[PDB]
């Protein structure tokens, strides 16, 4: 059977906020809405475009399921991705522990169904990020739609 | 490309459970969906995501997708369920539909086709055309296959066949037309129409000669 | 308040470019992957094309790929199917459907068509309203006397026998289209061989769409 929670996180998301515990060298100019496709076998496929230096990176990432609901793995187990819903509606928080580009990085991402920034959602996102120990800047990102 | 496969036809009695099956590689690694197309109506989703049933659909309907085959199961089968069921699944950036399964809730004694072959009309011949006419009638259940033979060799072109249609007797009836040149007609020894219904075959043949 | 309703249906010629359109209510078309599904007369279902909620993501069957286009106007809340370079194969009842597992708040990799239109029929043939060519089917202790109505482009058609003198033994068959793109139909009366000796038999065909009415005396055609 497929996870009701896994289906609940499927579809179009706007990537809004983005805390960290380390500086991220590459930053996209703007990002395309994120799409989460629930697959048979509990795995989530995830696509986003990052417009950066005036060019479109077309990301595709598969979050492999685990024994713990909420915990997904990617990049051949190199990155963990916890997925939790916000108390604010139409908003989720990703929390990516792991390492990428040969560098250990802890990020948090604020997902929203609607592009309209919610100051209540951002507040809660900060509070959480700080509690987890992500105490850097909070990039609210530019939401473009196409290249 | 990728192809789903279902029995062309299935028959059950009232009450008896019905088992329509869908077959293809990598099924059970794929999500399947089932549609009911009652006689003369639009399709209706009966089962999605292998086992999941939409609202309104009765509990009698159930799904399964074990291994390389997927099954639609209908308990308490009754007249209302008589329809053409199709399975569907996604592959190669395409949606694949099966060929469907006419399900007949047997409510009438089985009936054997009477078949009637007609040759090209002298008038038609003179018109610089020719048409052979196969007329199947009084058969139940309502499925039939039609095969044309040119001197025992199969004919696969210029053939047109109708879906069976119900009649006043509550039985079905259908027709098949074979088009050919006047030359094709007189340059073969005989032409024959074979009609298979519930295992048995009725064949009828004619000749260019009177 | 039916949620999906197709339009653009009718008749066309091989060298045509008919555009179908599906008018949506109850939801926005920017929100769902929306598919077109054809069904040929007598045949089963055949998926034609889909357009994702992305609106940039579009896939078509290879059969139609290159010839067809899918598109939508979120403002008009209408989905379109631009059919071009029309073939005789394309002739079908075209349905627009909504993939309910391709929604902005539910994307499951398992297409499921909850909402089905009522469809719209398309007929492809380079022929104007034509009338029937009606050839007899002669008998050879009862007999089967028939009539073959052939090549009548306007779908509707009728048949009678002895101007209503014959009531029993008479059965008419559904028509069938052809590669020519012209319909063809038949009808027969089961008859006593004694009656075939004397009683005369004429079939009275009527094809109002062409404004024609043909009668044909069926007889042994002995030689
Ligand atoms: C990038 O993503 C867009 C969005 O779907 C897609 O159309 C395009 O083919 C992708 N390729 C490029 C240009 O990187
Ligand atoms: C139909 O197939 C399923 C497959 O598991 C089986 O459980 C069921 O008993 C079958 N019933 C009939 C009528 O064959």
């Amino acid at each position: 059977a497929l996870g009701k929670d896994t289906v609940a996180v499927s579809g179009k998301w706007y990537l809004k906020a983005m805390t960290a515990d380390q500086e991220v060298p590459e930053k996209p100019d703007s990002v395309t809405p994120m799409i989460l496709k629930a697959q048979k076998g509990g795995n989530l496929e995830a696509k986003i475009t990052m417009l950066t230096n005036g060019q479109c990176q077309n990301i595709t990432v598969v979050l492999h399921k685990t024994s713990e609901p909420g915990k997904y793995t990617a990049y051949e187990g190199q990155r963990v991705v916890f997925i939790q819903p916000s108390p604010v509606r139409d908003h989720y928080i990703l929390y990516c522990e792991g390492e990428l580009h040969g560098r250990q990085i802890r990020m948090a991402k604020l997902l929203g169904r609607d592009p309209e920034q919610s100051q209540e959602a951002l507040e809660d996102f900060r509070e959480f990020s700080r509690a987890k120990g992500l105490n850097q800047e909070i990039l609210e990102l530019a939401q473009s739609e196409t290249c | 490309s990728y192809e789903l496969t279902q029995p062309p036809s299935v028959s059950v009695s009232p009450g008896q459970t019905a088992n329509i099956t869908c077959s293809g590689d990598k099924l059970g690694d794929k999500f399947t969906s089932w549609y009911q197309q009652r006689p003369g109506q639009s399709p209706v989703l009966v089962i999605y995501q292998d086992i999941e049933r939409p609202s309104g659909i009765p509990e009698r309907f159930s799904g399964s997708n074990s291994g390389n085959t997927a099954t639609l199961t209908i308990s308490g089968t009754q007249a209302l369920d008589e329809a053409d069921y199709y399975c569907q699944a996604w592959d190669t950036s395409t949606v694949v539909f099966g060929g469907g399964t006419r399900l007949t809730v047997l409510g009438q004694p089985k009936a054997n086709p009477t078949v009637t072959l007609f040759p090209p009309s002298s008038e038609e011949l003179q018109a610089n055309k020719a048409t052979l006419v196969c007329l199947i009638s009084d058969f139940y259940p309502g499925a039939v296959t039609v095969a044309w033979k040119a001197d025992g060799s199969p004919v696969k072109a210029g053939v047109e066949t109708t879906k069976p249609s119900k009649q006043s007797n509550n039985k079905y009836a259908a027709s098949s037309y074979l088009s050919l040149t006047p030359e094709q007609w007189k340059s073969h020894r005989s032409y024959s129409c074979q009609v298979t219904h519930e295992g048995s075959t009725v064949e009828k043949t004619v000749a260019p000669t009177e | 308040q039916v949620q999906l309703v197709e339009s653009g249906g009718g008749v066309v010629q091989p060298g045509s470019s008919l555009r179908l359109s599906c008018a949506v209510s109850g939801f926005t078309v920017r929100s769902y992957g929306m598919h077109w599904v054809r069904q040929a007369p007598g045949k089963g279902l055949e998926w034609v094309a889909l357009i994702l909620f992305d609106g940039t993501t579009k896939h078509y069957a290879d059969s139609v790929k290159g010839r067809f286009t899918i598109s939508r106007d979120n403002s008009k809340d209408t989905l379109y199917l631009q059919m071009t370079s029309l073939g005789a194969e394309d002739t079908a009842m075209y349905y627009c459907v909504r993939d309910f597992n391709q929604f902005v708040k539910r994307f499951v990799d398992g297409p499921a068509f909850d909402l089905w239109g009522q469809g719209t029929r398309v007929t492809v043939s380079s022929a104007s309203t034509k009338g029937p060519s009606v050839f007899p089917l002669a008998p050879s202790g009862t007999a089967a006397l028939g009539c073959l109505v052939k090549d009548y482009f306007p779908e509707p058609v009728t048949v009678s026998w002895n101007s209503g003198a014959l009531t029993s033994g008479v059965h008419t068959f559904p028509a069938v289209l052809q590669s020519s793109g012209l319909y063809s139909l038949s009808s027969v009366v089961t008859v006593p061989s004694s009656s075939l000796g004397t009683q005369t038999y004429i079939c009275n065909v009527n094809h109002k769409p062409s404004n024609t009415k043909v009668d044909k005396k069926v007889e042994p055609k002995s030689c």
